């Protein structure tokens, strides 16, 4: 069996896998982090509104 | 045996001891027996067969209601009920005429939700009017 | 001797599998009959006639199997 | 290059080992026979991932402020909250060990499983050609020894908590009297509860190993047998499936550790 | 000699599995029919019609199996 | 010799599959009996009559299998 | 030569198992068809349409199995 | 010789099938018994009486199987 | 003998177990399709699209077996 | 010699089928016990009493299979 | 020659059993999905999400079984 | 010395039947546990107690089957 | 020849039965999980946390079966 | 498989990582996070109507 082509095929598989990951796996993570910073930002505002 | 009580917001339809009864239900018709398993359920448009002492039936229209079987003495509550000879075949045939018109005259879903109930009322009457002849 | 000792296994497979089939099919069908006869015992004879109508359909093929098992075991030996 | 499919699969299935009596990196073509032939891959990759875990969490711990959290700090406090929420669900005693133990188990097993997604030839190829090591595989949890190591540690903690809370009388009562109660059934009960007790850690270790070893074998098989144009189209779906597997196996090891220690103590 | 003998075993497996299939399938279908008849006795003449529509589809394949079992046992034997 | 132990094996298969059939069919049948009995106590005798009526049909075939198991075992 | 008996055995296994599958799958599906139709005595033709649609899928693999069984017995053997 | 090696196997298969049959049959029947108590307990003794009445016929055949398994293992040997 | 006939036997096992699996899985799934279609007969297009989503996954893994069985018969044997 | 091969296989078949029967029986019976406990807590001890009663009978026949499998393994072979 | 020719049979057994397991498991799981999808429309995507998630766990073992069967065919036989 | 090769087979059948029994038993038991949780979610730590109590009995026999099969595979073989 | 052949056969039976066990057990258990998700959707994050607990037990034993299967193939050879 | 010294090596790594987490990591992480939560809780407690 020719071996160079198998590593090349693994490279192609990794590229296509990356394009799946960017569009179905990463955005949920950035959403979770952004919404937790939303939550604690709201919390610190709603904490400082006691001063009023 | 056991005692059956039938009432509606307008009148008491029956009250007394009975030998056996066959009653409408939500999924299907059910037959009750002395000391039966206690149950409660809503009832679809239909009727009840009241077979009293010496085996004499009478037929009560039950357009809608709830039935109760927790005690030995059972109980029927009717949103609308009619005694079996206050109604008549001509009245059920008028209901048939009404329902067959409204089936042709209902064209959406909400109005069919009403026409289906009108049809169910008509069909339950058309059923009890035949059972009444026994 | 060498010939006959496998025809009893040819009989065994037919009647084991036909026994399981007939028994469990009639079990399912009769369990439904007893359920329905528990709701409306008033209809117990009518449902009983339907039971005997459908049960003859249920055990038609298992009886071909049992009959040919008895043929193999007692007529081919 | 005389690579048969079976031989490529075999070399990916060959561990890199070192005998502590000769203290030399031995060759995989002929495997020696002694307990002291440490698997180099398992040790290095497991310890490196554990250190990376501690370094990230410490890199937040040594700096953490109770003000507005940053975008990196938020990611770590998500997992802290997740771990503490799962512990708080299933454990109500006071012990300081359970929570950090669950945390380390979750993150460490997650990273170890994460190794499986990388291309099967990358690190082994670099290890043979650049360095010169005669063999390599890179998934730590795809080896029995590490998984049984963790399972036996959890076992010893189960014994510690059962003894600690129940005392001498209680643990012996539970082992002998249940599940059949009467003292006539004690001789059978020791076997049943003993095997149940021993089943808990065996189950932990072999669950994790059975998942990860077979997954890496699937990648090895795809690379070894099928032609390139089919290797990519069969590699992608298995990777997308194995992401779910890696997450859930880490989660299950954590959850069952919490459950076992909770039932040991409470 | 085995060219005679094994054919009875080969028909045995066919007419065992055909029987299990037909019996269990008709058991399940007919049991659903019986509960429906127990709750909706007015609809029995309609439900029976639908029952006999569906039952022939249940029997489509097991009668291939049993016909070839009879053929193998007697024709080729 | 080789003949008789294979006879015992064939009897074992018949009289085991008959056990499965006669066990599961009457489990399925008697469970419905018990629920119906737990709902209609006066009808327990009536339902029990129907139970034996159908039990004969369930036992019909497993007893053929058992009779032939004993025949293959002992009478040949 | 003896080989031809195993081909009848192979077709026997293949076709009996296809009979099991094609009988029981349609039994379950038709049981639900009847049960659903019993509670509400309307909309049966659109509902009946759906029964044929799904029944087309249930028996497809058994049809392949039965076709290859017939091919093995009559064409090859 | 070979006789005892096959006879222990025959007794094993017979008693194994008997065990499966009896155990699952009483499992189902007693499952319905235990269900009845969850509905309400006052006929636990009477449902337990009908339970033994039926459980006898459950255990009818599997103890013929067990008796002949014991006979083969200890008397034909 | 031993080469060809065992390959047909292996094909029989593959394409028979695939028949059992692919038939009974779809029977179980389609029964729930029809029950939902009877309760919510306005949803049948939406329910049938869900049914095809699920049915694709049910059949896929048996289809590997069926295709490879055809491979074993014609390509190998 | 030839003895231990088949005697271990006989014991293995015996205890494997026992391991099916006991597990499925207690699974069904215990599942009904747990829905009874969820439905009616504060009757847990009475339902558990009946559960052990039935469990003793459900597992009665399999226990013999286990005992004779241990006998075959550690006494006869 | 028999050594490899039986390995085809071993792969057949392994991956056929895997096929039946996976097919029936996914069938049951998807059936409950469709019933839920008929009751609650906005739950169709939510239940479908959980459906995919646990379908991964269903297939985890059969997929490795099928892979190893293919390995036996193409890299052991 | 051929003796070794059957002992792995005899351990394989024990652990396979033990896996089937101990997987499906806990599946049936735990499904009822989850429906009990779905009705009464404030009771879950009570039903978890009862579930462990019953699950030990489900795994009584199968863990003996696994113990002795794992013994036969290593100690005896 | 046939020593190494039969080891892979034993692994085939082991992993096939393990695949059936895991697949079917999780199919049933996840079907009940989906029914509980359908009735009370906002309660899913609790029932999913119970599902993973029960699913761990269900797979625990098929997975030692799988581990010994790959041990037989790759370690014993 | 092959009973090997790697099991005890991994046990050393496991126990030392748990001890490092108990000593260095966990107490300060939980302290900072819950101190933020405490400040917000008092932010609720603080809230001119009174």
């Amino acid at each position: 069996m020719n071996l160079n082509a198998t590593i090349l095929g693994q490279a192609i598989a990794f590229v296509l896998f990356v394009l799946f990951c960017m569009k179905y796996v990463w955005p949920p993570l950035m959403a979770a982090i952004e919404k937790r910073q939303k939550e604690i930002a709201d919390g610190l505002a709603s904490a400082e509104r006691a001063h009023k | 045996t056991y005692h059956l009580d039938v009432v509606s917001a307008e009148q008491q339809m029956f009250s007394g001891l009975v030998e056996k009864i066959q009653v409408t239900g939500s999924e299907g018709e059910l037959g009750i027996y002395p000391g039966h398993a206690p149950l409660l359920t809503a009832i679809k448009p239909g009727m009840i067969r009241i077979v009293k002492q010496h085996g004499h039936e009478e037929f009560i229209y039950l357009s809608g209601g709830i039935l109760e079987v927790q005690p030995g003495n059972v109980t029927v509550l009717a949103d609308t009920a009619i005694r079996g000879q206050d109604l008549d075949e001509a009245r059920a045939m008028e209901a048939k005429r009404k329902a067959e018109e409204h089936i042709s005259s209902s064209h959406g879903d909400v109005d069919y939700a009403q026409a289906s109930a009108e049809l169910a009322k008509a069909i339950a009457q058309l059923r009890v009017i035949e059972l009444t002849k026994k | 001797n060498l010939n006959m000792d496998l025809l009893y296994m040819a009989a065994a497979v037919m009647m084991g599998l036909a026994a399981i089939g007939a028994a469990i099919g009639i079990g399912i069908l009769g369990g439904k009959f007893l359920e329905g006869a528990a709701r409306q015992p008033d209809l117990i004879p009518l449902l009983r006639t339907q039971f005997f109508i459908v049960m003859g359909l249920v055990d038609a093929i298992p009886m071909i199997a049992v009959g040919l098992g008895l043929y193999v075991m007692f007529a081919v030996a | 290059e005389n690579m048969t499919p079976q031989d490529y699969i075999g070399h990916h299935l060959n561990n890199l080992q070192l005998d502590l009596r000769t203290f030399s990196l031995v060759d995989p073509q002929n495997p020696p026979a002694t307990f002291w032939t440490i698997n180099i891959d398992s040790m290095f990759f497991s310890v490196v991932l554990g250190l990376l875990f501690l370094v990230l969490f410490r890199s937040v711990a040594k700096k953490a402020t109770s003000g507005v959290p940053g975008k990196f700090q938020t990611a770590i406090e998500l997992v802290i909250g997740f771990v503490n929420g799962s512990v708080k669900d299933m454990y109500h005693g006071k012990s300081k060990l359970i929570a950090p133990l669950a945390l380390t188990i979750f993150v460490w097993v997650f990273l170890m499983n994460l190794m499986d997604l990388l291309p099967i030839d990358l690190l082994p190829y670099i290890a043979e050609h650049v360095l010169g090591l005669p063999a390599l595989r890179v998934v730590p949890s795809a080896d029995v020894n590490v998984t049984l190591s963790m399972a036996l540690g959890v076992f010893i903690l189960i014994l510690f908590y059962s003894i600690k809370m129940k005392g001498i009388g209680g643990f012996t009562k539970e082992l002998t009297l249940q599940p059949f109660n009467h003292w006539a059934f004690i001789p059978v009960n020791l076997i049943l509860e003993g095997v149940s007790l021993l089943s808990k850690p065996v189950s932990l270790g072999l669950r994790l190993f059975g998942n990860m070893y077979a997954g890496e074998l699937i990648f090895i098989l795809i690379a070894g047998l099928l032609p390139w144009w089919s290797q990519w189209i069969l590699n992608v779906p298995w990777a997308i499936f194995h992401i779910l597997i890696i997450t859930l196996q880490a989660f299950i090891f954590m959850v069952l550790t919490i459950v076992y220690l909770s039932m040991a103590s409470e």
